[PDB]
RNA sequence: GCCGCGGUAAUACGGAGGGCGCGAGCGUUACCCGGAUUCACUGGGCGUAAAGGGCGUGUAGGCGGCCUGGGGCGUCCCAUGUGA
RNA sequence: GGAGCAAACCGGAUUAGAUACCCGGGUAGUCCACGCCCUAAACGAUGCGCGCUAGGUCUCUGGGUCUCCUGGGGGCCGAAGCUA
RNA sequence: AAAUGU
């Protein structure tokens, strides 16, 4: 199934935090914090200029790493996204964010695409009332995410929920943090998130 | 300002009464990503002083890019010695498809939506410079009417 | 002899241009002429006019350029960068209405007869016919 | 006046070659009597009257003219003139890369003038007699190659050629540079690669000291004072 | 897999540590297409790189100059059926 | 038919050897008629015909109001252009 | 007259 074990080693060996743990990662000390160099016994070593291949290649499993999933499932998006209208390549973000276990992420009910995960596996989550165990449904708009009746208590989301009171979050969500529930409003624009990735590589790594 | 790139660094050798003696060789890329790009190729000694005279020498055969949001304004297709290379447009969100050589000056000089091929010898000097040689052929719907009047 | 005529036009033109002349004469027929006119009427050239040479009639065709641009070798640019013979004896082209160019993106313009005569791409298109594509020309 | 009309062009700017020509030499020909070609000066004054056109906006905005003329029929023509209009020029023998490697050649006319620094300088006596003359020696030859190169200290923005066949150099150098070319010039070479143009008898001192002499004339008037008749028809015939 | 590594200091063998890449999959072999514009209609060549017939005459065949008609075969348009 | 020449053949030298090179000999063949054979660095290593695109010079051969012009050949250098 | 060299 998915990468399971060392996680922190990916904040850094691609050379940028991409916050993966819980707190961890957003606490000062992120596998990269202490350590912002590649893993391994060449770690504190002097790179040589990577090939344009490398750098591509780099850029891809960054964004994967990021949302976390096998190459299996990645490639699919992209041909999916290849295929369909006008820029039929930069709509791919969105693609990867209607996942279901991608947007609970966003929806603060877990702090972990990897505890996120858990739940919709456990399926401690649901969509318009469905029980709903799926980690790769792909939602639209007006779809409402929200946690079941068996486990509307739990101490794993109330804190996790609570602490979501701060920050304005994304353009295209929405959040009763009492009612527990989401809705997926809208198609996130290329815009509406600044990746620390620059997809048009992934584009040209993609067409070997 | 501008924006330097080499896509090529070689090591040739002639030959003297015992041993041989070097030279270097390298090929830059210096761009605006606004529609101006040169290229120029450089020979030293060593290394990097052709790697700098290089970007001397770049900074000359620039060009108008007359781009149209990203892309060339028509196709063009230019044979340089027997080297050949095909300029096509694309609408946006197609990407620069395109080898290593190339692509390495389409970028520099903007263009986001661009298809291409090689043709005949894929020799990247000779590659090089036919590409320029393309660019400083497209015309605009503009540059034409310029000419396609009286007097 | 002359297996095609038509190419002998174009080609005498392209040999004229590649030296910067005012003139060049050229073989009169009904047909070479409405192909011509175009290269008026689109201005490729400035225009001919029919005269007669030794007895004979040829079209003295005058060629358009550009500026005499600056830097080593001024040579303008030409008015007519490329121009060649599509439809040929040796293997006719012929296209419906649908299968029709977009030579140089607009910015070319091809040549065909037609149920209507020397069209081109835009027309033939408006009008709705396409026939033998004689050549494409910018 | 500024000018010159066709009973001047009575000495030899009338031409003077034939089949040793360029037949890019076309329409700036009349006819060919004697075997030689002859060239219309209705045309000529044309293009003078196009060329002067250029000339004079340019002196009177202060530019710069390089005089170029390696004949032994235009040596000294030219020198008088370049230096009757206080102007720089090449009477000489002309170098490579001098205005292409501009930069680098004008490092030498500094030694020629870093040399002049040691004429009558507390330094000639306690220098040996032996190097004494050999700077001198390399002296009087900096001198030769750099007289009316020594002015100037900026490439110019026209250059003058007596004929465009020999000094292709330079005008491939100039051309190379987007500097406008201007020449005498006769059926030996050919136009389009000169800007602006003196169609005639690029040999023969007479159309030379003629539209040389007259040149000169013409800057003064943009610059101030057309003073006396420069030397001309000395032992010039 | 090709270019090639091993001759007492092997990042090329063998193990080890570490790293890259996929993941209930990972490799290999065999075969088809691509890359191969290397059968080239789109889209190539034949002076010295492989390639002009040793040279004529000529059958079938391919190709054919300038003008005006008739025919409308090819070709072009429309409509319609068919194209499961 | 056979003078000269000359594969093969013999001899003299050279050489380690010399079935070669150089030398003295020498038969087919070389020459004629008739009939076969059909090869080749049979080469401009460039197929044929027509049209178009600067000139300079040397020459063979026609015609011209014989400078020069023009026609058809045989070479050189060369505009533009082509070519690795 | 005058050969050869894992
Ligand atoms: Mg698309
Ligand atoms: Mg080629
Ligand atoms: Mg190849
Ligand atoms: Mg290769
Ligand atoms: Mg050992
Ligand atoms: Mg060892
Ligand atoms: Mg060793
Ligand atoms: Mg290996
Ligand atoms: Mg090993
Ligand atoms: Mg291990
Ligand atoms: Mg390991
Ligand atoms: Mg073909
Ligand atoms: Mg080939
Ligand atoms: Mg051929
Ligand atoms: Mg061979
Ligand atoms: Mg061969
Ligand atoms: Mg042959
Ligand atoms: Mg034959
Ligand atoms: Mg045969
Ligand atoms: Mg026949
Ligand atoms: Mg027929
Ligand atoms: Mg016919
Ligand atoms: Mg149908
Ligand atoms: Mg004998
Ligand atoms: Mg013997
Ligand atoms: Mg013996
Ligand atoms: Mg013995
Ligand atoms: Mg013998
Ligand atoms: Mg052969
Ligand atoms: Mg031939
Ligand atoms: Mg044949
Ligand atoms: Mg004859
Ligand atoms: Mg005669
Ligand atoms: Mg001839
Ligand atoms: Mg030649
Ligand atoms: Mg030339
Ligand atoms: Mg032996
Ligand atoms: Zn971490």
């Amino acid at each position: 199934g998915r990468y399971i074990g060392p996680v922190c080693r990916l904040c850094r060996r691609e050379g940028v935090k991409l916050y993966l743990k819980g707190e961890r990662c957003y606490s000062p000390k992120c596998a990269m914090e202490r350590r912002p160099y590649p893993p391994g016994q060449h770690g504190q070593k002097r790179a040589r200029r990577p090939s344009d291949y490398a750098v591509r290649l780099r850029e891809k499993q960054k964004l994967r790493r990021i949302y976390g999933i096998s190459e299996r499932q990645f490639r699919n998006l992209f041909e999916e996204a290849s295929k369909k209208k006008g820029v039929t390549g930069s709509v791919f973000l969105g693609l990867l964010e209607s996942r279901l276990d991608n947007v609970v992420y966003r929806l603060g009910f877990a702090v972990s695409r990897r505890q996120a995960r858990q739940l919709v596996r456990h399926g401690h989550i649901t969509v318009n009332g469905r029980r709903v165990d799926l980690p790769s449904y792909r939602v639209r708009p007006g779809d409402e995410i929200a946690v079941a009746e068996k486990s509307r208590n739990l101490e794993l989301i109330r804190q996790n929920l609570e602490a979501m009171k701060g920050r304005k979050v994304g353009p295209w969500l929405s959040l009763d943090v009492e009612g527990m529930k989401g809705k997926f409003l809208r198609l996130p624009d290329r815009e509406d998130l600044a990746l620390p990735v620059n997809e048009q590589l992934v584009i040209e790594f993609y067409s070997r | 300002d501008f924006e330097e790139k080499m896509i090529l660094i070689r090591r040739t050798a002639r030959m003297q009464a015992g041993g041989r003696r070097f030279r270097f060789g390298a090929l830059v890329v210096v761009g605006d990503r606004q529609g101006r790009v040169g290229l120029g190729f450089g020979k030293a000694p060593e290394v990097p002083l052709a790697v700098q005279k290089a970007g001397y020498y770049a900074r000359r055969n620039m060009v108008e890019v007359p781009l149209q949001n990203g892309t060339i304004p028509h196709e063009i297709e230019v044979e340089f010695g027997a080297s050949k290379i095909v300029l096509k447009p694309a609408a946006p969100g197609t990407g620069v498809i395109a080898g290593a050589v190339p692509r390495a000056i389409l970028e520099l000089a903007g263009v986001t939506d661009i298809l291409t091929k090689e043709l005949g010898s894929r020799n990247p000097i000779n590659i090089a410079y036919a590409t320029m040689e393309a660019l400083r052929q497209l015309r605009t719907k503009a540059d034409v009417e310029r000419l396609r009047k009286g007097e | 002899m002359l297996t095609d005529p038509i190419a002998d036009m174009l080609t005498r033109i392209r040999n004229a241009t590649r030296v910067y002349k005012e003139s060049t004469d050229v073989p009169a027929s009904r047909f070479k002429e409405e192909i011509l006119r175009i290269l008026a009427r689109e201005g490729f050239i400035k225009g001919y006019e029919r005269v007669d040479v030794d007895g004979k009639p040829y079209l003295r065709v005058y060629l358009k350029y550009g500026p005499r641009r600056q830097g080593p070798d001024p040579r303008p640019e030409q008015v007519i960068h490329h121009i060649r013979r599509i439809s040929k004896p040796g293997r006719r082209v012929y296209v419906g209405v649908k299968e029709i160019p977009r030579v140089r993106r607009g910015l070319g313009i091809a040549i065909l007869s037609t149920s209507k005569g020397v069209l081109t791409d835009r027309e033939a298109r408006k009008l709705g016919v396409g026939g033998e594509l004689i050549c494409e020309v910018w | 006046e500024i000018t010159v009309k066709e009973l001047l062009e009575a000495g030899v700017h009338f031409g003077h070659e034939r089949k040793r020509w360029n037949p890019k030499f076309a329409r700036y020909i009349y006819a060919e009597r004697n075997g030689i070609h002859i060239i219309d000066l209705q045309k000529t004054m044309e293009e003078l009257e196009r060329t002067f056109r250029f000339i004079e906006d340019l002196a009177m905005r202060g530019g710069t003219i390089l005089f170029v003329g390696t004949k032994k029929q235009a040596q000294d023509i030219v020198r008088m003139e370049a230096e009757r209009a206080g102007m720089p020029y090449v009477n000489q023998r002309w170098l490579g890369g001098m205005l292409t490697n501009f930069k680098t050649i004008s490092q030498r006319v500094h030694r020629l003038e870093e040399l002049e620094a040691l004429f009558a300088s507390p330094e000639i006596e306690e220098r040996p007699k032996k190097e004494q003359v050999r700077l001198k020696h390399e002296l009087e030859r900096l001198q030769k190659y750099l007289s009316g190169f020594r002015l100037l200290k900026r490439l110019p923005d026209a250059i003058f050629v007596v004929d465009p066949t020999k000094e292709a150099i330079a005008v491939r150098e100039a051309r190379k540079l987007f500097i406008p070319v201007i020449a005498l010039a006769d059926t030996d070479s050919d136009p389009d690669l000169v800007d602006y143009i003196i169609p005639g008898n690029d040999d023969a001192i007479r159309s030379i000291q003629l539209i040389l002499s007259r040149a000169v004339d013409l800057i003064i008037q943009a610059r101030g004072g057309v003073v006396e008749p420069s030397p001309s028809y000395a032992l010039v015939q």
